[PDB]
């Protein structure tokens, strides 16, 4: 490289480089390794012949620091001509014959010339080619390297064995210093002889036929389609050909008007269901209330001491069935996990797991053996009725009004606190309590909402789901469902909503599933939506009494079964859901500070300690509603909440063709006349991503409401 | 012991073999890198498993003099099937151990123990929000040494931390740094790790600068806090406050004895030749010298020569 050139030799050997190079009639950019053999040549050649003089009495000595022979001649850093001359002159002055080509430095005390090779290779085989271009003359050879190695003719090293030592020095060290960088094997392998090549690379073969495919059709040959693009000017190409282009083809904007859109139109059939893995809404606790504080034990102990709180058990039966299955299997399924449970105390030993007996109604619930066979297709060539797979067109449903029911009471507040996060150093700088109060403001905000509940309650299912699954793997394990919390007064408490059944679990890869069947407990009677329950069996199995108002009353209690299974992927998902809290935090973030910026101030107070803002969040029959700075947070909350729990395709095509309309709406509103290249088909999209989930829909009706108002 | 008899088999095997005499020194980093490219098997669910079993973690086999097997509670610290031990056995050691003395911590960690007197004497200013451009350009996040480029800072580390392993260059030089002796004299009994000093002088010694787009100030000290300053609509202000000559005659010969080691040089003679191993592997005859051999105007004194 030049740089390294520059670098490391002084500038007296780098000029003579290019006047070298000017007359060869070459290139320093294109060509560098040549550049450094001259170098390295030039500079070996006045090394050789320095700091030595002869006396008059013909002894050779060293010194430093009157006129005496400096005993050699240089001849490389002058042109050809008087390179010449010098040697004819010499030559004629002390009878010596032309040799052939240019010797290098020229000896007084021995009368001989000398030629000084640098090599790259090893030194043995450069000898014979130097010994065979040069013969039948008198012209010693000496032949360096640059591991340290040397060999001259007749073993006659005419020099003292310092100067030798500091050439070699001085080659091993150049040759160590650039390849510490990179550039000794580009150097090494560029030496084809006597010359120097920087590269080779030719296509010589199969490659050429393939590249002879690979062209434009009016074109034979690779190389007269590069003397084409070498031969190029433009003259009117492009004019031309859009001369004698068709007028169909065009771009035409109409304008979005105030009258221009038009409401989306949603699906219609029959209704849709419920597919939460836990149920949100109807749902109770069996607490332990409080636990010694000094008490941490197994899951299975805390149930047990849950479910001894209780009186009011009954003999169980059915009040709607599955529609599809056999529900006398999940009776005796109740029945057999409430007996295990009682049956522990038949035991010398007390176990730390519970595992089920492998019994008629849970192999058929856990499905063990609705297992197809495989085999290869040979031998089953000739059967009958064999079908591709289950390529069926999905159904469409329409919209019920119990998810936004279930979205409303989830917004709300509770009497518990469900999350306490730890602390952090002190503030010093004004910018660390500006973003204190922020975030004070909004935990203390969002603490008891009832989304950290549910938060809560799948990452600790999750999580004990997934141990179960990692640790036995054979048998039918029984799982609670808990969650913890803090009292209005400090008290600590233990909740149990249930119990999962494991089936078996071998997963070797992230997409194999395990399936199971679910119990939970509620007071909410199915008969009055039955279309909700559709993949359900519900028992009633007890009376609770209620210490509400004065006197006491009793209200039956019930149970809800399902059969599931989920996946190795989703419990991961499952177990991550304080993002949802970081993004809510994020989301009121973003808007502080983008108000912050036009009216250039701190605006959170304005915010937060203000009680005369409202916004609206909310429809009702007279109009547009009003709400506080908590309401807008909890609804955000809320929001991701219910994103995380829902996920499908669907939302992520709704929600990126809504972002477009919607900036597009906005254009019109903020006066900046805006318009469309093809409104139909962003609505059709709209439309095809809108086939049956239920929170899909219910955002889709969300739009048609803004729109309905936005306009008018 | 160990290693040679390792080595001794490695050759016994053909595919081996080919390797360890097909490679040169050269290469040798080209092929430390084909080792593996698959390991990523959720890291935290694996640490959250193993930190639940006991003993999860090992140690050298002289932990069990030092340490004992229960505690007053009774609980067991280590077992045996390196060997097995438990996190209580780091809470004993932190709790009851043999001490030393760390006078040499503040000299091998300064590089971090001056941000913090930075960031202590300092003191702040308001804050203001506006909106603002950021341009680009050169920053230095490591200021380095002054009067020292990057060529003699591996030098340097070369010669305080690996003092037998220097080659060619450093060692036909007529000089000495004057930091290397300074570095030297204070490192004297640091029992650290080579490695560790070895970083910890590079990250000290060399300069590396980086592209930021910073709108603030440009000097190292105001890079360090550049996500305290800056922010998408506002600016805080805030002020810091506060080796003889030797040369090459070639290859080893057997006409004078067996190689020696770079730091036996020290005894030598006035002028007679032995073979020595420098850097990572070569052996070569060396010998003292008679003359200067400088770098003056007698290298352009030669142009006396040319343009008659």
């Amino acid at each position: 490289m030049e740089d390294f050139v520059r670098q490391c030799f002084n500038p007296m050997i780098v000029e003579l480089a290019e006047k070298a190079m000017k007359e060869y009639g070459e290139d320093l950019k294109i060509e560098t390794n040549k550049f450094a053999a001259i170098c390295t040549h030039l500079e070996v050649c006045f090394m050789y012949s320095d700091f030595h003089f002869i006396n008059e009495q013909g002894e050779s000595i060293v010194v430093e620091l009157a006129l005496l022979k400096h005993r050699f001649e240089i001849i490389e850093g002058r042109d050809r001509t008087m390179a010449w001359t010098v040697v004819n002159s010499i030559c004629n002055t002390t009878g010596a014959e032309k040799p052939k080509f240019l010797p290098d430095l020229y000896d007084y005390k021995e009368n001989r010339f000398i030629e000084i090779g640098v090599t790259r290779r090893e030194v043995h085989i450069y000898y014979l080619e130097k010994a065979n271009k040069i013969k039948s003359e008198n012209t010693h050879i000496h032949i360096f390297s640059f591991t340290g190695e040397e060999m001259a003719t007749k073993a006659d090293y005419t020099l003292d064995e310092e100067s030798r030592a500091r050439i070699k020095t001085r080659l091993f060290t150049i040759r160590q210093e650039m390849a510490n960088r990179g550039l000794w094997d580009s150097f090494r392998q560029s030496e084809r002889g006597e010359e120097t090549i920087e590269e080779r690379f030719e296509i010589t073969g199969t490659m050429r036929r393939l590249a002879d495919q690979s062209l434009p059709p009016n074109f034979s040959c690779l190389e007269n389609f590069r003397a084409y693009v070498d031969g190029f000017e433009p003259n009117g190409y492009i004019e031309g050909k859009l001369s004698q282009m068709s007028k169909e083809v065009n771009a035409k904007i109409e304008p979005f008007l105030k009258t221009t859109p038009r409401p989306i139109r949603l699906p219609d059939g029959p209704p849709c269901f419920q597919r939460s893995k836990f149920l949100l809404m109807d749902a109770l606790k069996l607490s332990i209330e409080d636990p010694s504080h000094e008490g941490e034990g197994i899951p299975l102990y805390d149930a047990i001491k849950c479910m001894r709180t209780f009186f009011g058990w009954k003999e169980p039966y059915i009040v709607k069935p599955h529609e599809k299955g056999i529900n006398p299997n999940y009776l005796l399924s109740w029945k057999q996990v409430l007996a295990e449970l009682q049956d522990i105390e038949n035991e010398e030993k007390i176990p730390r797991t519970k595992n089920m007996k492998k019994t008629s109604q849970l192999k058929w619930a856990l499905g063990e053996n609705m297992a197809p066979e495989k085999v290869d297709f040979d031998n089953c060539r000739d059967v009958s009725d064999l079908k591709q797979y289950d390529s069926d067109e999905p159904e469409l449903r329409s919209l019920s009004s119990w998810i936004q029911n279930e979205f409303n009471k989830a917004c709300e507040l509770t009497d518990s606190t469900w999350i306490e996060l730890d602390e952090i150093g002190e503030d010093v700088a004004p910018i660390e309590y500006i973003a204190s109060m922020r975030r004070n403001y909004f935990t203390a905000e969002v603490s008891h909402c009832r989304a950290t509940e549910y938060i809560m309650k799948g990452v600790y299912i999750n999580t004990a789901l997934l141990n179960a699954s990692c640790a036995a793997m054979d048998d039918f394990q029984l799982i609670p469902m808990i969650s913890k919390c803090r009292t209005k007064e400090g008290r600590r408490k233990t909740n149990l909503y249930g119990f999962i059944i494991k089936g078996r679990s071998h997963l070797r890869n992230d997409t194999d599933v395990v399936n199971f069947v679910s119990m939970e407990f509620s007071l909410t009677d199915p008969r009055l939506e039955p279309h909700k329950w559709e993949k359900y069996c519900v028992l009633e199995i007890g009376d609770m009494l209620l210490r509400s108002a004065i006197g006491q009353m009793s209200r039956p209690m019930f149970l809800y079964v399902r059969t599931n299974g989920t996946s190795k992927i989703k419990m991961k998902w499952g177990m991550e859901m304080r993002r949802c809290l970081l993004q809510s935090l994020q989301q009121i973030e973003s808007m502080i500070e983008a108000e912050s910026s036009v009216k250039e101030k701190d605006m959170t107070k304005e915010f937060f300690e203000n009680k005369s803002e409202t916004w609206p969040i909310g429809e009702s029959p007279k109009g547009v509603e009003d709400g506080s700075i908590g309401k807008v947070c909890r609804t955000l909350l809320a929001k991701s909440v219910f994103n995380s729990l829902y996920a499908s395709p669907q939302l992520e095509g709704f929600s990126a063709e809504s972002r477009k309309l919607l900036l597009v709406v906005q254009a019109l509103r903020d006066n900046l006349e805006p318009g469309t290249f093809d409104l139909e088909g962003l609505y059709e999209a709209i439309e095809e991503c809108l086939i049956n989930d239920p929170w899909v829909l219910l955002n889709a009706s969300w739009f048609n409401s803004f729109l309905t108002h936005a306009l008018r | 012991m160990e290693r040679i008899k390792e080595l001794r088999n490695l050759m016994s095997q053909s595919r081996t073999r080919e390797i360890l005499t097909k490679t040169t020194v050269d290469h040798m980093a080209i092929i430390k890198k084909y080792t593996s490219g698959r390991q990523e098997k959720n890291p935290s669910l694996r640490m959250k498993w193993m930190m639940a079993m006991k003993y999860p973690i090992t140690a050298d086999k002289r932990i069990t003099e030092m340490v004992p097997e229960r505690n007053e509670q009774g609980q067991t610290l280590w077992s045996k099937m390196r060997v097995m031990v438990s996190p209580l056995a780091v809470t004993w050691w932190n709790r009851n151990g043999p001490m030393t003395s760390t006078v040499h911590y503040p000299k091998v960690y300064k590089t971090y123990f001056e941000k913090v007197e930075r960031l202590k004497h300092g003191t702040f200013g308001p804050v203001h929000f506006r909106n603002q451009v950021k341009i680009r350009r050169r920053v230095d996040i490591n200021p380095g040494h002054a009067d020292l480029s990057a060529k003699e800072a591996q030098d340097v580390i070369m010669e305080v931390v690996f003092p037998n392993e220097v080659g060619a260059r450093i060692l036909t030089s007529e000089s000495q740094l004057t930091i290397t002796k300074e570095k030297k004299e204070e490192l004297q009994d640091c029992k650290i790790s080579p490695l560790m000093v070895a970083y910890m002088l590079e990250r000290e010694l060399v300069r590396k600068t980086r592209f930021l787009p910073v709108a603030g100030g440009t000097s190292s000290v105001y890079i360090e806090v550049l996500h305290l300053t800056q922010g998408t609509c506002w600016e805080q202000m805030y002020t810091p406050g506060g080796r003889r000559g030797f040369l090459i005659l070639g290859k080893e010969d057997r006409r004078y004895g067996p190689a020696l080691s770079i730091n036996e040089l020290s005894n030598l003679a006035k002028g007679e030749k032995a073979n020595v191993l420098i850097g990572q592997g070569d052996v070569v005859l060396v010998m003292k010298r008679k003359r200067d051999s400088s770098i003056l105007t007698d290298s352009q004194t030669a142009t006396k020569r040319i343009r008659m």
